[PDB]
């Protein structure tokens, strides 16, 4: 299996640290790069009650029972709507 | 298959009791249960 | 090491056909008798 | 001959119709006297009376074909036993009827099997074979 | 740009594991894993079976590709006999005894 | 760090009839008895639970 | 595989081999009677004078009871094997199963 | 001493033992169950005056008679006791992890009992579909501990199954390939594959229905866009292998026992045997919606469904034509495990028949959700399955315990256990063709009279199930120790003697290669 | 004073295994044969029979003066 | 010599099968058990209207 | 004494306690959702780390210090943990299956649309694709790690598996991040519950991956591994790609298809 | 054209057993069409078709449920 | 209705069911000759004493116990698969009745014209009319053309339920959330009875159907004074 590489006579943990330093890495930093400028933050979705959402069949069982666990104030809203 | 005779014979009479005993260890219990439904039914 | 050989090789004693018997009848009738107490249990709470 | 239990792993007699020719004689200690019947067959046969022939058959062979086939009475205690035990549980059903169930749903008293056959042949029920298919609508009776 | 710091299972195998490797390195099977090889089976070229006690169980394959083994005690004394294709196997003593 | 395996080998190959998880000492012992006493604990305090939630209640 | 007449001399030969031994002679009789026949009186002939051989009258009998066994219902085969062992039986002394009341119960 | 042994074990023939002892208790409880049922059952009217507690009865039933009594007996009890024996190795392969297999069956099986005391227990027929098993309609613990209970009971089969497929690939002689194996041995390595293929996915789908009930997740709820259906597919996905992993080890007893009593050396066709279990294995997962032809599937899945349902009777055609052609020619010994084997093989191929008229989607619109189906299933494991455990502890009862069963007692049980379940079982065709529901605890009166006959049917099977806990009394009562045993050549878990050293195999077998 | 002849001595089960399986295929064909002609041929006539002279309304009007309809007095 | 089953076969199979078929019919006819048979060619229909 | 290869072990108590603690567990999950007590719980979790601890310590003791595992017992080690891994992957296929239902039949209620009416999903090409790109990474370092441990090279096994175990937590951290900031939770439809449960599930998988190899790192560390025996290496190697591949098949179905 | 409606024909977009579809669709066809036939001050019974389909399909509840969500402004289908 | 002691299916009412019946007896002769089959053979291998213990010859005899099975489910299937695409066939309604299942009740809605719905509960058994059927009746009665083809849709407002009537060939579970299609023929008017067919609850014994098939002109004056 081929894309522009060469290694198969002669190579071992030499072959894969090489990959690790050379493409592995660099890679997790352009992702990470391309992750960082477009982070800010973002626009709020606007609150609709809808019937499909926000299920509650039964409360949750910690805290007031209405909060999920990830709980995020400015993103998540309560059936009723978003927090003060 | 061939075995020694019983090292402990159980005789007729006393196959009698075991058979006895193990009929009703399953008899009564669930008897007393089942004589006693309306009693629960009217709970 | 653990005894072998015939009526060594379980958990309850067949030393005793009687004990036995009596043993037998407490482990299989108590499996037999449970769902009637659940039964009644279930008829009892309302 | 005593077989014991520790001789598992040494070859065993057996009499089975389809291994005529066990791996080892039925009887393996010999008395004196046994000792000089076997001497003498190593001599002609015929010399042989039919007590000591049959006593060489008895040292090889615990039982013959016509023994180790013989049927049994065993068929009767078993059909027997279990037409006791059935008829016995009869005894825990008559039991059961009356001291555990109440009574039946009126639906099952003669007036109202009348009266429900009757709506039954009304609305023909089962009119092609089943049910109203077996009532004579023009003679009004059951058919013959 | 390579160091060394790993042992080795020369270095560092024990017990039963360094048992095995060290007979397989002489060429010897005492802990029975590889499949022996069939002798002749004649009276005078018998299977030659090792063991510690005075009977082992041999399984014999009478004919290539039979589905059924035939299984019996071998025991130490006169050469025996599958009693299926008839085959002779003899008991031989320890070795694998330290 | 320096390879102390050989030691370890030693200890645990040590003839004593002690099942494995006791053969490194005082501290297995201690160990598996607080394994133990919270696994029976606990399990009657479950019992307990079951009983107590098998009736009904305020 | 191969014909009957080319079994029946395979066996005759097997029991007629002169040194033949007792292991042999077991495993012989005991995988015969699991064909589907009764095995031909040239090859019961055979196997009885390899029981002289050994000194074994027992087994002699043994072989007799077998062959009526396997006849099943087919009552007219264990007579007409004894019809045709006949100078056998005489020449070696050897008494049939009934002969010694051992057919009865 | 005691609780080394018995606690703490790594022996797979004390471990098969517990097996036996737990299958046999959780036996006596599906049993009673069983015949609350029927009581309800027999006469009209109304007997608990409780329709959710008749619904509670039903549903345990079934938990009990399939996790707790047939596959702890069959694949724990005689698949750790007879497994290690039949190829030669000192144990299995993880003789620790195979101990925790055993000892999450009892708190598995609590809180399954558990569930039945708190609330009104749980309502729902063993497939526990929601909306119905959702947290409006069976509120509160019950459904709950029910899943909590099908979890562990699973758990415990996937660490048995990756013990007996590596047991039976691993630890056989070097010499031996997997077709030298005898048949039980196949049954259970092909049944362990089965397990790990099935439950992870039940263990999946009843997963995500504890979250659909706790946590707020709508997989199955129509308000949150989920879908009821979904859960059907995932439950008979793993349900219907889950029917062959129940009879596969069955069949494999039953290759032993008739091969062993008609005085032959090895099955007729071994290698036929070998291929109808694969492919009654394979077939068995793509079947599954034929428990799902009146939800509303389009027709051509039907078709599809129908036609490759069938295919399977091809395959177990040539199992049970090659049990009689075993039989052909044997010396027939009419021992009592010969007898259940007989009463197996033919009670299972009407079984068999049956599952072919109900695998039509045709005619499966007007069986379905009837005692049609409820016959056909208890043909099939109650003289199939529980045919097989009858056969099978019969037979090897003497290697397990060292001492041998009154022979007449054994037949005259057989007798009466082979006219309760026909007695039981027959009538309930009729209700079902004639229209009687499942999971009723009421008829109307035009059924009465099959409904009568059932339930007096289940008495008589009740008075077979006293007399054989009474027959094991009398074995160890008297103490007949065994002497000999037949066809050892053949058998090798016999080799040993009866019952064998705690340890066997410490020197393993020799096999040449040649 | 006279020999037994010869008999057939080998394939005896074999033999009797070829007649009787014919006798099985009779049995079992007899069996499906007479559920054809007492059951299924039984019930296609019956049902041939009975909508050859029906009337749908005739049973209608028996229906209604009989009382049995919440629609129709 | 005799066993069990030549001792007392006979008087097990009778006394087994007289036993069962009495407390049967017995049960079956005696007790009130509602059999619910076919009204066909039993019952004389009654107006119900 | 055996003559086989095989190894019996000694008698055990913690198949028991793990049984009980399993018992405790399930207890306490029904005591925690019905009646708001955790105290079941928390001593379930505590004898079930406990067990796994003892067992596992055992498994150490019987292999690299008593020198039980020959070449059998590790075949068989082999097999048993390939087909671990296939019963995870029947367990996530439920999910899979799950997921392929809801998505590609909408039903009304949602909107008859996928994704529902007032779902807003994450960007496939933001943080999603960094996750990828961690894991794919992760699988490169580990491959390094075993060669290097297959060539006796003591300091760059450690520093592979070092930046391994780095890359999941990293991995683990951007998931918690991603999680808190999601516009939509669990409980919203089958959207939620098809996100939540499914990546949640593989999350505990590379906790417990994560794990698996930090226990491999302080054996290494502790010299128990040899350039030809450290089957526990191979096993933690084994669910690692596991891990990483389920993620390939969350990541295309869930994040980028189902978007 | 296509009056003497008696009810919904046989809908080849929707062959099958489940109909859930069927309803929905038409109900969707209906607010769509009436919506459109307001904004341009058009007469409504062009749509009258699809409000009949709808009518005999789906179920009171259903209809009832989605004109409740439709005023509300939670209605989560396109029209 | 069954009738006691019935063996069978209930007579058919509709084509689809008497079309089942004729198969059902195609399936059941083969069930019988097949189960016969293996009776006689089991017991023609336990009756004699001839033996043959040794070896025998299997690839000859898989060939006709594999092929003989295939052509037999090939005779089933056929017919089989016909029926069920019939089942299915292109309709023609000349009208829509929604039923939707409930804890523990039925209602029916026929809103083709004017918007009639109803709730149909059984009858308790204190309050049947003598020949009035125990379990059976309902209050209101599911009122319906005779001779004509009906699309009947089934759903569920609560847990599953399955709408059923043996006698014309109708099973359709119901679902919440879904909307299940069924076609409904009578040949005959009538009354004809159904029972919940998929558990939902305490009350799944007691959730019954009843129709009744009468002629289209006494169907519209039902329907109006139903409004
Ligand atoms: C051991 C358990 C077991 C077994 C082995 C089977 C075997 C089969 N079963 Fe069954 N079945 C169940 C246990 C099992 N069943 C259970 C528990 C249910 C209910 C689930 C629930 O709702 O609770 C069920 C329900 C079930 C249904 C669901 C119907 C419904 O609910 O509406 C169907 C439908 O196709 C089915 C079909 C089959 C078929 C085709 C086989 C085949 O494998 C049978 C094959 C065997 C033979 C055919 C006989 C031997 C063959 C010959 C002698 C050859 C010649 C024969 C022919 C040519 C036909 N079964
Ligand atoms: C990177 C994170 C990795 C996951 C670990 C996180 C911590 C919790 C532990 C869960 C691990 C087990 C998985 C159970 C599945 C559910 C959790 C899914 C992952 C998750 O955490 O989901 C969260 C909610 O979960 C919640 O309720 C959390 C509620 C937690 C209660 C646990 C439920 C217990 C379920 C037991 C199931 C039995 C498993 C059976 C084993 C198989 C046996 C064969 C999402 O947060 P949210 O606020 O809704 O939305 C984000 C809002 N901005
Ligand atoms: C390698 C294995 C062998 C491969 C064999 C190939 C055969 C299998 C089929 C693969 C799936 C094809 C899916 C595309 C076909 C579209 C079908 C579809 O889209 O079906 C929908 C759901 O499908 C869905 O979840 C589909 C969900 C898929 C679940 C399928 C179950 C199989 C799972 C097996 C597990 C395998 C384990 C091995 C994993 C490594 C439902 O139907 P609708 O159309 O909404 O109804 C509309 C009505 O309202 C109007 O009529
Ligand atoms: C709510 C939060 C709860 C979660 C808490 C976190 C849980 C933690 C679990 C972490 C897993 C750690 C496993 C460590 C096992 C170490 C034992 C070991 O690795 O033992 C090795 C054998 O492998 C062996 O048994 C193989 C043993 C393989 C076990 C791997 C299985 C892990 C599965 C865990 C549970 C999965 C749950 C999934 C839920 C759906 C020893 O042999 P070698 O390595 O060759 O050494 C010998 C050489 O020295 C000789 O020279
Ligand atoms: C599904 C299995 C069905 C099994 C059928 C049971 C077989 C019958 C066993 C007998 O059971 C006993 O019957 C007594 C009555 O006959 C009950 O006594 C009750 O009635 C007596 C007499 O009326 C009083 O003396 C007692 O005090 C009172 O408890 C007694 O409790 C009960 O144990
Ligand atoms: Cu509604 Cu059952
Ligand atoms: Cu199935
Ligand atoms: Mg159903
Ligand atoms: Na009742
Ligand atoms: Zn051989």
């Amino acid at each position: 299996a081929s894309a522009a590489k060469g290694d198969h006579g002669g190579t071992g943990a030499r072959t894969w640290r090489f990959l690790t330093f050379g493409l592995a890495l660099p890679s997790v930093a352009l992702c990470t790069l391309n992750s960082w400028l477009h982070s800010g933050h973002r626009e709020r979705p606007a609150f609709i009650p809808y019937h499909h959402l926000r299920i509650r069949t039964k409360p949750f069982s910690w805290g007031d029972g209405n909060h999920t666990f990830f709980h995020n104030p400015r993103v998540n809203p309560l059936p009723t709507g978003y927090e003060k | 298959i061939t075995a020694k005779p019983a090292k402990t014979p159980t005789s007729p009479k006393e196959q009698a009791i075991g058979l006895s005993v193990t009929f009703l260890s399953f008899l009564l219990p669930a008897g007393w249960v089942l004589y006693h439904l309306d009693n629960y039914k009217k709970s | 090491h653990y005894e072998e050989g015939p009526g060594k090789n379980i958990p309850f004693s067949v030393e005793n056909k009687w004990r036995l018997l009596a043993m037998m009848t407490l482990f299989f009738g108590s499996g037999f008798a449970a769902p009637f107490f659940i039964v009644r249990h279930q008829l009892l709470k309302k | 001959s005593v077989v014991k239990s520790e001789d598992y792993a040494l070859p065993s007699y057996v009499d089975r119709r389809d291994y005529p020719l066990p791996d080892v004689a039925h009887v393996k200690n010999l008395s004196a006297s046994q000792k000089a019947l076997k001497e003498k067959e190593k001599a002609s046969w015929s010399s042989l009376s039919i007590d000591e022939k049959v006593e060489l058959y008895r040292l090889k062979f615990k039982e013959s074909f016509a023994e180790m086939n013989r049927s049994t009475n065993e068929w009767k205690t078993v059909v027997g036993a279990a037409m006791f035990f059935i008829g016995f549980t009869a005894l825990l059903l008559i039991w059961e009827k009356h001291y555990v169930y109440g009574p039946i749903p009126h639906t099952f008293e003669e007036e109202w099997v009348a009266k429900q056959t009757k709506r039954m042949l009304d609305m023909k029920v089962a009119p092609i074979q089943g049910f109203s298919a077996k009532w004579d609508y023009d003679k009004n009776e059951w058919k013959k | 740009a390579s160091g060394g710091g790993v042992p080795t299972d020369e270095e560092q195998a024990t017990g039963l594991e360094r048992e095995v490797m060290l007979a397989a390195r002489k060429g010897q099977d005492p802990y029975n894993i590889l499949a022996p090889k069939a002798t002749s089976g004649t009276k005078e070229d018998p299977n030659l079976v090792p063991s510690i006690t005075n009977k082992r169980i041999v399984g014999c394959i009478c004919e290539e590709d039979n589905s059924t083994v035939i299984w019996f005690w071998l025991h130490k004394g006169e050469a025996q006999r599958c009693p299926s294709c008839g085959t002779h196997y003899k008991l031989v003593p320890h070795q694998l005894a330290h | 760090f320096e390879n102390r395996v050989a030691e370890k080998q030693k200890l645990f190959q040590e003839d004593n009839g002690l099942p494995v998880h006791l053969k490194g000492g005082a501290t297995d012992n201690i160990l598996y008895r607080v394994t133990m006493t919270l696994c029976l604990g606990g399990t009657l305090y479950s019992l307990y639970c079951l009983g107590w939630a098998s009736f009904p209640h305020k | 595989h191969e014909t009957d007449e080319e079994f029946d001399a395979r066996w005759v030969t097997y029991f007629n081999k002169p040194d033949i031994d007792a292991w042999e002679l077991r495993k012989g009789m005991n995988t015969l009677v699991g064909y589907d026949l009764v095995p031909e009186p040239k090859i019961i002939d055979a196997a009885l004078r390899a029981c002289r051989r050994l000194n074994d009258f027992a087994s002699a009998v043994r072989i007799l009871e077998v062959v009526k066994d396997k006849a099943g219902p087919h009552k007219e085969i264990y007579p007409y094997v004894i019809q045709e062992l006949r100078p056998t039986l005489n020449e070696l002394g050897i008494s049939t199963p009934e002969e010694l009341g051992l057919d009865k119960v | 001493m005691f609780i080394n042994r018995w606690l703490f074990s790594t022996n797979h023939k004390d471990i098969g033992t517990l097996y036996l002892l737990f299958g046999a208790w959780a036996g006596m409880v599906g049993t009673a169950l069983s015949l609350l049922i029927r009581a309800e059952l027999g006469q009209p009217g109304t007997l608990l005056g409780d329709d959710q507690i008749y619904n509670v009865v039903v549903t345990a039933h079934a938990f009990v008679m399939i996790f707790f009594m047939v596959m702890p007996i069959m694949i724990g009890g005689f698949g750790n006791w007879l497994v290690p024996l039949m190829i030669g190795a000192p144990d299995m392969a993880f003789p620790r992890m195979n101990n925790m297999s055993f000892w999450l069956l009892p708190p598995s099986f609590l809180l399954l009992l558990a569930s039945s005391m708190v609330e009104a227990g749980a309502g729902t027929g063993w497939t526990v579909y929601p909306p119905l098993a959702g947290n409006l309609a069976h509120a509160g613990a019950s459904v709950d501990l029910t899943i909590f209970s099908l979890h562990l009971a699973g758990v415990s089969s996937i660490l048995g199954a990756i013990n007996f497929i590596t047991t039976i690939i691993n630890m056989k002689p070097p010499a031996m390939s997997q077709y030298q194996t005898p048949l039980f041995v196949w049954s259970v390595m092909i049944t362990a594959v089965l397990l790990l293929l099935s439950l992870p996915v039940l263990a999946a789908g009843i997963t995500m229905l504890l979250t659909d009930r706790n946590l707020n997740t709508t997989f199955f709820d129509p308000a949150g866009g989920g879908d009821p259906i979904l859960y059907q597919h995932l439950f008979w996905f793993f349900g219907h292998p889950e029917v062959y992993i129940l009879i596969l080890p069955g069949f494999g007893m039953i290759s032993h026992i008739v091969t062993y009593y008609s005085g032959k050396k090895e099955p007729f066709g071994y290698m036929g045997m070998v291929w109808a279990m694969m492919s009654i294995g394979f077939l068995g997962f793509i079947v599954w919606a034929h428990h799902m032809f009146t939800v509303g599937m389009d027709v051509d899945t039907r078709a599809y469904f129908t036609s490759a349902t069938m295919i399977i009777a091809i395959p177990t055609g040539v199992k049970v034509f090659s049990w009689l052609a075993t039989l052909h020619g044997g010396n027939i010994k009419w021992s009592p495990a010969m007898m259940w084997a007989l009463g197996f093989i033919f009670l299972f191929t009407v079984g068999g028949l049956t599952g072919i008229v109900l695998a039509n989607s045709s005619l499966d619109i007007v069986l379905h959700d009837t005692y049609y189906v409820v016959a056909h299933f208890h043909y099939v494991l109650s003289m199939g399955a529980v045919f097989a455990i009858m056969g099978g502890f019969v037979h090897w009862f003497p290697l397990f315990s060292g001492y041998t069963l009154n022979d007449t007692w054994a037949k005259i049980h057989f007798a009466i256990m082979f006219v309760g379940v026909n007695m039981t079982f027959f009538p309930q065709h009729f209700l079902g063709l004639s229209g009687m529901p499942r999971r009723y605890s009421d008829y109307p009166d035009a059924y009465t009279m099959w409904n009568t006959i059932s339930s007096m049917g289940s008495f008589i099977s009740l008075t077979a199930v006293m007399l054989m806990v009474f027959i094991i009394w009398e074995a160890f009562a008297s103490k007949r120790e065994v002497l000999t045993v037949d066809l050892t050549t053949t058998n090798l878990e016999w080799l040993n003697g009866c019952p064998p050293p705690y340890h066997t195999f410490e020197e393993p077998t020799y096999v040449n290669l040649k | 004073s006279t020999a037994l002849a010869k008999p057939q001595m080998r394939g005896l089960l074999a033999r009797r295994l070829r007649f009787h399986i014919v006798g099985a295929f009779m049995v079992s064909l007899g069996f499906a044969t007479f559920y054809k002609f007492a059951v299924a041929e039984k019930r296609k006539k019956a049902y041939a029979d009975f909508y050859r002279n029906y009337d749908s309304m005739k049973d209608f009007e028996e229906m209604r003066k009989a009382g049995i309809f919440q629609s129709a007095k | 010599a005799p066993d069990f089953h030549d001792k007392y076969g006979n008087a097990v199979l009778a006394s087994g099968a007289t036993f069962c078929v009495a407390v049967w019919v017995y049960m079956a006819t005696q007790i009130g058990i509602e059999w619910n048979p076919s009204p066909v060619g039993r019952v004389t229909p009654k107006e119900w209207r | 004494h055996q003559t086989h290869a095989y190894h019996m072990v000694n008698p055990s108590p913690w198949p028991l306690t793990g049984a009980l603690s399993a018992l405790l567990m399930t207890s306490g999950l029904t005591m925690w959702f019905h009646f708001n007590s955790m105290t079941l719980l928390m001593i379930g979790l505590t004898t079930n780390m406990l067990t796994m601890y003892q067992w596992w310590r055992d498994v150490i003791r019987e292999s690299t210090f008593q020198g039980h595992h020959t070449p059998a017992v590790q075949k068989g080690l082999r097999y048993g943990m390939i087909l671990f891994i296939i019963s995870e992957v029947l367990f996530f296929t439920g999910f899979f299956w799950a997921f392929y239902h809801s998505s590609l039949a909408p039903t009304p209620e949602l909107g008859g649309c996928w994704p529902p009416t007032g779902i807003h999903p994450l960007n496939p090409l933001e943080v999603p694709l960094l996750n990828t790109s961690v894991l794919l990474a992760s699988g490169v370092s580990i491959t390094w790690a075993h060669h290097s441990l297959m060539e006796g090279d003591r300091k760059h096994m450690l520093q592979a598996l070092f930046i391994t175990i780095t890359l999941g937590v990293y991995f683990t951290l951007l998931q918690a991040s991603e999680y808190y900031e999601a516009p939509f939770t669990i409980s919203d439809g089958v959207y939620g519950s098809t996100f939540f449960v499914a990546t949640g599930f593989h999350g505990l998988h590379v906790i417990i991956g994560s794990t698996f190899l930090i226990v491999c790192f302080f054996r290494q560390l502790k010299f128990h591994f040899t350039s030809n025996h450290h089957f526990g290496f191979e096993a933690a190697a084994w669910y690692w790609h596991f891990v990483d591949v389920v993620w390939l098949f969350l990541y295309v179905s869930i994040y980028w298809w189902g978007s | 054209k296509i009056k003497n409606y008696q009810t919904a024909p046989f809908d080849s977009r929707f062959p099958n057993q489940n109909q859930t579809r069927n309803c929905w669709q038409n109900y969707l066809d209906f607010h769509r069409c009436e919506k459109a036939m307001t904004a341009k001050g058009g007469d409504v019974s062009v749509c009258e078709w699809y409000r009949r389909v709808y009518k005999s399909l789906c179920p009171i509840s259903w209809v009832s449920t989605w004109d409740d969500r439709r005023a509300e402004g939670t209605f989560p289908g396109k029209i | 209705m069954a009738y006691p002691m019935q063996l069978g299916f209930q007579d058919a009412t509709s084509p689809i069911m008497e079309e089942l019946l004729h198969f059902h007896d195609h399936t059941l002769m083969i069930v019988f000759l097949i189960s016969s089959l293996v009776l006689y053979i089991i017991s023609l291998m336990l009756t004699t004493k001839l033996t043959h213990t040794s070896t025998m010859d299997a690839q000859e005899v898989e060939t006709i116990w594999t092929i003989l099975p295939a052509i037999i489910l090939i005779l089933i299937a056929l017919p089989s698969l016909r029926i069920l695409y019939m089942m299915d066939e292109i309709n023609n309604p000349s009208l829509t009745v929604k039923t939707m299942g409930h804890q523990w009740y039925w209602s029916y809605e026929y809103t083709d014209y004017e918007d009639l719905s109803f709730d149909s509960y059984m009858i308790p058994t204190s309050e049947l009319k003598p020949g009035e059927l125990r379990l059976l009746e309902v209050d209101n009665r599911v009122v319906l053309p005779m001779e004509m083809t009906i699309r009947m849709l089934v759903s569920s407002e609560d847990v599953l339920h399955s709408w059923a009537v043996p006698s014309l060939g109708l099973k359709t579970d119901a679902i919440p959330g879904r909307l299940n299609q069924t076609t409904l023929m009578s040949s005959r008017p009538g009354l004809y009875y159904g029972q919940c067919s998929e558990i939902c609850g305490s009350n799944h014994s007691f959730m019954p159907i009843v129709l009744e098939l009468v002629p289209l002109k006494y169907f519209e004056k039902w329907s109006a004074s139903m409004l």
